[PDB]
């Protein structure tokens, strides 16, 4: 029973870690979207030039 | 004579139980403490932590 308890607590905190990862990843994704949009507009300008 | 032997072992069992229970208590709490330290270690594995946190 005590071993079961140990594993349960560890697994729960690990799930929280996974959520930490999803958070950081999504922030990076958000920033990269704007990078992409700017690059698209830059290609448009280069076309005009 | 036989009765005397039996009585002495009654006393011995009394004191053995004393010590045994007293150990079990803190042992359970030791399990608790190990487990909490474990959980906060697993959080040290969090790959988003800043050095001050």
């Amino acid at each position: 029973a005590n071993r079961f308890t140990a594993n349960i607590k560890g697994l729960t905190q690990a799930s929280r870690n996974a959520n930490d990862g999803i958070s950081i990843a999504q922030t990076t994704e958000g920033a990269l979207n704007e990078i992409n949009n700017n690059l698209q507009r830059v290609r448009e300008l280069a076309v005009q030039s | 004579q036989a009765q005397a032997q039996n009585s002495q072992y009654a006393l011995a069992r009394t004191f053995a139980t004393q010590k045994v229970s007293l150990e079990e208590s803190v042992l359970s709490q030791v399990t608790t403490a190990i487990q909490t330290a474990q959980e906060k270690i697993v959080y040290a594995g969090n790959g988003t932590l800043s050095d001050d946190d």
